[PDB]
């Protein structure tokens, strides 16, 4: 038997740290896979690295010519890739802060990026409606996918790196075979609101999608069926990341345009907590890989990142 | 009803 954190009926996340230092809107925050670092990207063209447990500022990574919309870690936590309004991605060596490769090909802003699990590949999506697969070791573009007819808002590899899921303002989610670039599947709903975010579940079987109609949906990937819907927050404008939280119970976590962090019971769809303290739109949230820690970041009128932790929670107790 | 979604299980 292994040590697995308790699964309460409702978590109890409390604010522990607030991290100030970006000078413009923060666009994304991500925990390193080894659990030691938190990376943030911002419209001020900077990446900042912070300690995951204490929020202590570690270093600033610079060189992009315009603002950054996304950042993503390699699997060994040694590299980062960023996507910038300057139409490039850059690969960084985290310990030294040096740009190893600039990936150019996109015709407009790069909005989203991710390493594949093996971390020899990078996928990216652009305002230019395309999805690109890049070679990390050489920095050349392997494929360009004619993915969508509007900006691409998110791209993500599944658990074994054989599939990429993409989303776009055109209202579509598509799944691509990495090896061939073939579109294997297009997800369409009764209606086609812009899709502002998508990602695979940790086991690769479901995809979680955000639409600009204040809705999160969990889709069965094989069947192309929507299995769960999550509402109650505000998301009509911004590309707000959403997360699977799995260290404590099984929750969906997302930011919101009403300045709060929302947490849903994955299975029942009920809101189980709303974290208050941010003072502007919560644009990005992320969940620590092993601890019950949530990082949240907010837009220009706030500009801070918050670390929340839940060690306890509500338990149901049968008296008899 | 209410089949329990398992999003972490490796099958």
């Amino acid at each position: 038997a292994t040590q697995s954190k308790p699964t309460p009926v409702k978590p109890n996340y409390a604010l522990k740290f607030t991290l100030a230092g970006h000078t413009k809107a923060v666009s994304s925050v991500k925990f390193s896979p080894n659990g030691e670092w938190l990376a943030s990207s911002s419209a001020d063209k900077l990446i900042k690295i912070w300690g995951a447990y204490d929020g202590k500022f570690e270093k600033t990574i610079s060189g992009h010519k315009l603002g950054i919309s996304d950042v993503a870690w390699s699997s060994d936590s040694n590299l980062l890739v960023s996507a910038s309004d300057d139409k490039t991605l850059k690969i960084w060596d985290v310990s030294s802060g040096k740009c190893l490769k600039t990936l150019k090909g996109h015709s407009n802003y790069v909005f989203c990026c991710n390493f594949n699990p093996q971390s020899n590949l990078i996928v990216s999506g652009s305002f230019d409606e395309s999805v690109r697969i890049w070679d990390v070791k050489t920095g050349k573009c392997l494929k360009t996918l004619p993915a969508h007819s509007d900006p691409v808002s998110a791209v993500h590899f599944n658990r074994d790196g054989s599939l990429i899921v993409s989303s776009s303002y055109d209202g579509l989610c598509r799944i691509w075979d990495t090896a061939s670039g073939q579109c294997l599947k297009t997800l369409i709903d009764d209606d086609n609101p812009p899709v502002s975010f998508v990602k695979f579940s940790p086991n690769g079987k479901y995809i979680l999608a955000a639409t600009l109609d204040n809705t999160l949906k969990l889709w069965d990937y094989s069947k192309g069926k929507c299995l769960k819907t999550y509402t109650g927050h505000k998301n009509e404008k911004y590309c707000i990341f959403a997360n699977f939280s799995v260290t404590g119970g099984k929750w969906i976590v997302s930011g919101s345009e009403d300045n709060l962090v929302y947490i849903w019971n994955l299975q029942t769809k009920e809101i189980v907590q709303k974290l208050q303290g941010h003072t502007d739109v919560v644009i990005s949230t992320a969940c620590h890989p092993t601890e019950n820690i949530i990082a949240s970041a907010a837009l220009e009128n706030d500009k801070t990142i918050k670390l929340w932790k839940s060690d306890c929670g509500t338990l149901e107790v049968l008296f008899q | 009803d209410e089949e329990e979604i398992d999003v972490v299980a490796v099958e």
